């Protein structure tokens, strides 16, 4: 069990791009307050996210919301790797469509 | 009978009421009430009633149109439950007067409404009276 593999938790914060970890735990991998880090899920999915230091949490465990948990195909509790990635840069345009399900009756 | 004297005549007396060509009114009296459609008026289609005005009567009644029963329940046909009748205005005004609004905002409009009360005292006479004025 390398110390890149943690088990995700619930968090206290509802933000969309926010992952709560302690300080202990970024320690062992040279991860910094307010990076940018990239977390691998299941069926071939991945994140990305931030991250921010909360000292209530534990070391084995990494808080996320339900959304970034939909998105890696994952339940609570499960195992999740989390690495460092810095190509993460800038863009220029990025390409957003809703989805059909949910805007009607709003135009 | 004589229609015009029982009815037409005070209801025309001193009131310089305007009329329109194809239009109904209702007269009270007699404990019933008339229904009278207008014909036609010399002025093309709106005129003024005068005491010189000549008021034309004879012919049979008219057959009724597509139009509304105006002896219906209404808002005026209820009486001594205001407060209650502003409740449900206010409870069905929004889900009635404004039906699609509510596919659009995603709020849940009230649907069940329980009113009790003595035996006789206006229920089905108040729901039928929400249900015409509102159009339902
Ligand atoms: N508040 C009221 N104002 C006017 N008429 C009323 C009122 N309450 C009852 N009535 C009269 O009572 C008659 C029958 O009452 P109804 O509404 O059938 O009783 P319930 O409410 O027990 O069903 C109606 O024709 C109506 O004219």
């Amino acid at each position: 069990k390398s110390p890149n593999r943690l088990v995700v938790d619930e968090a206290i914060n509802d933000d969309n791009s926010v992952v709560s970890l302690h300080p202990a735990t970024m320690e062992k991998l040279q991860l910094f307050r307010g990076d940018t880090i990239l977390i691998k899920g299941k069926k071939r999915k991945d994140t990305v996210c931030i991250a921010l230091a909360d000292e209530t949490c534990e070391e084995p465990k990494i808080r996320m919301n339900k959304v970034v948990r939909s998105n890696l195909r994952v339940r609570l509790g499960d195992v999740i790797s989390v690495h460092q990635c810095p190509d993460v840069k800038y863009g220029k345009r990025v390409h957003i469509l809703p989805v059909d399900d949910t805007v009607e009756g709003v135009t | 009978g004589n229609l015009f004297d029982a009815y037409l005549k005070p209801y025309f007396l001193e009131a310089y009421r305007p009329v329109r060509k194809g239009d109904l009114f209702l007269v009270r009296g007699g404990m019933r009430s008339v229904e009278f459609k207008v014909i036609e008026t010399d002025p093309a289609e709106y005129c003024v009633v005068a005491p010189d005005t000549e008021i034309f009567c004879e012919g049979e009644p008219v057959k009724r149109e597509d139009e509304e029963r105006l002896d219906d329940v209404g808002y005026d046909d209820v009486g001594g439950v205001r407060k209650q009748m502003a409740q449900i205005r206010e409870l069905v005004e929004l889900p009635l007067r404004h039906p699609q609004l509510f596919k659009s905002i995603g709020v849940k409009p009230p649907k069940g409404i329980l009113l009790y009360g003595p035996p006789g005292s206006g229920k089905t006479l108040i729901a039928r009276a929400v249900a015409n004025e509102t159009g339902a």
